C-alpha cells in the first residue's frame, strides 16, 4: 500500500 | 544553524534537494524552523520533502533488517537493527518536537494547519510501525488524533480535490489498512474520497485537474491492491 | 569501534550493505581494519565497496553543485560546494590513511598489494578531480604513482585476465583521459589491456571467463566513448 | 567515461 511518495519538491 | 541566515538556509535545502543530500536538507530547514517564523507553502514542503527522505531510507533498512532477524529467529543482526531502529526514532521524535514548538499552534490557516497535522500523523506512524512494547497502543492513538484533526478540519475548509486534503486521507487509508487493523475504515476513507473527488474535477483548472487526479489515481492503486 | 569483536564489525559491514547503508558500512570497515589484521580477500572487497559508495554520493553531490556554481559565474552555491568538497576530501584522507596504516606495508602477495595500490590511486584520482591551488600537480602524481607500482606488480604477478589487474587498467586509463589530459594514453592502455584479455580468455572457466568479459566490456565502452 | 562501478559486493 502506497502512502504520498513526497519524496521530491 | 543559529549563525545562518533563514533566507540562506532555505537556498541551501533547495541545493541539497538537487544534490540529493537529504540529511543536509533536513538540517537546513530545521534550522530554519528553529528561527521562530512561521513557514511559507514553499517552505512546508521543503520541510516535509527533506525528513521523508530521511525516514524513508531508515524505515527501508529497518524492514531489511527486521526481515533478516525474522529469518534468524548471534546478537549482530538484532543489535544493528536496533541501532537502525533508534535512529529512525530520533528523526520522528525531532520531526514532532518541531511542530510542537511551534510550528502546529501558530498555524492558523487550513492549507498550514491540516499539512503539519497530516506530519504530525504520518510521524507517529512511522513510530508505530517499529513499536512493540508498552506505548504502541499509545503512539497508535496519537497518530489517529492528529489524522483526525486534520480531517476534521480538511472536510470544513478545503475542497475534495484539494492535494493537501488528498494525500492526508491517503495516508490515514495506510494508516487504517497498515497500523490499525481496520481493512474495512481503509477501503471506505479510499473509496468515499476518490469518489468526492471525481465529482469536483468539473472546477479545477488544467494545471490544478493534473495535481489532483495524480493523488487520485494513488488512492485507485491502494483500492485495487485492498480489493 | 573499538569495543566491537573484528567478526562482528564483519557480520554487520555485510548487513549494512543489504539495507544500502553504505555510511554505517564504511565505519564498520574502518573499524575492522583498526584491528590491526590484514584483510581477507573477501573483506578487502567490503571495504572497497562501503567507501566507493560513500564517495560516490560526495562525488556526485559536488558535481552537482560545482554546475550550479559556474552557471552563476549569494555566496550560497559557493559556500555549500565547499562544505561537500571538505567532507569529500575528508573520507579520501581517511581511506589513504587506512592503506598508510598499515594495509599496504603489510600486504605481501600480488593479490592484497594491488588492490590496495589501486585503492590508493583511485582516492588520490578523487581528491585530484576537486584540487585547484598549490597541490593539484602533487595529487595528480600521487595517483600516478600508486597507479603504476600496482601496474607494475599486476603484469609481473598476474594473468591478463586477472579482474583486479583488468580493473586497475581500467581507473588508470580513465586516470589518463580524465586527470591527467593524456587520452591517447587512456586509448592505448585500454586497447592493450582489452587485447591481451582476450587472448588469455582460452584458459579460463566458465564463471572467470564471465567475471573477466564483464570487466573487458568496461573497456570496450570507454574506447567506444573515446574514439 | 566509466571506471570500475565496484558499489555491489
Ligand atoms: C501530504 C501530501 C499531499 C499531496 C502532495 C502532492 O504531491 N500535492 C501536489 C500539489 N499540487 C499543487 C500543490 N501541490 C502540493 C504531497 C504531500
Ligand atoms: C578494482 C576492481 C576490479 C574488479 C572488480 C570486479 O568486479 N571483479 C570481478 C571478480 N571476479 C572474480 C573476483 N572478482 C573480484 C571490482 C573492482
Ligand atoms: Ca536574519
Ligand atoms: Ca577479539
Ligand atoms: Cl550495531
Ligand atoms: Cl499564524
Ligand atoms: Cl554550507
Ligand atoms: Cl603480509
Amino acid at each position: 500500500a502506497g502512502s504520498i511518495p513526497g519524496r521530491r519538491s | 544553524m543559529g549563525s545562518m541566515e533563514r533566507a540562506s538556509l532555505i537556498q541551501k535545502a533547495k541545493l541539497a534537494e538537487q544534490a540529493e543530500r537529504y540529511e543536509d536538507m533536513a538540517a537546513f530547514m530545521k534550522g530554519a524552523v528553529e528561527k521562530g517564523e512561521e513557514l511559507s507553502c514553499e517552505e512546508r514542503n521543503l520541510l516535509s520533502v527533506a525528513y521523508k527522505n530521511v525516514v524513508g531510507g531508515q524505515r527501508a533498512a529497518w524492514r531489511v533488517l527486521s526481515s533478516i532477524e525474522q529469518k534468524s529467529n548471534g546478537p549482530e543482526v538484532r543489535e544493528y537493527r536496533e541501532k537502525v531502529e533508534t535512529e529512525l526514532q530520533g528523526v520522528c521524535d525531532t520531526v514532532l518536537g518541531l511542530l510542537d514548538s511551534h510550528l502546529i499552534k501558530e498555524a492558523g490557516d487550513a492549507e498550514s494547519r491540516v499539512f503539519y497535522l497530516k506530519m504530525k500523523g504520518d510521524y507517529y506512524r512511522y513510530l508505530a510501525e517499529v513499536a512493540t512494547g508498552d506505548d504502541k497502543k499509545r503512539i497508535i492513538d496519537s497518530a489517529r488524533s492528529a489524522y483526525q484533526e486534520a480531517m476534521d478540519i480538511s472536510k470544513k475548509e478545503m475542497p475534495p480535490t484539494n492535494p493537501i486534503r488528498l494525500g492526508l486521507a491517503l495516508n490515514f487509508s495506510v494508516f487504517h489498512y497498515e497500523i490499525a487493523n481496520s481493512p474495512e475504515e481503509a477501503i471506505s476513507l479510499a473509496k468515499t474520497t476518490f469518489d468526492e473527488a471525481m465529482a469536483d474535477l468539473h472546477t479545477l483548472s488544467e494545471d490544478s485537474y493534473k495535481d489532483s487526479t495524480l493523488i487520485m489515481q494513488l488512492l485507485r492503486d491502494n483500492l485495487t491492491l485492498w480489493t
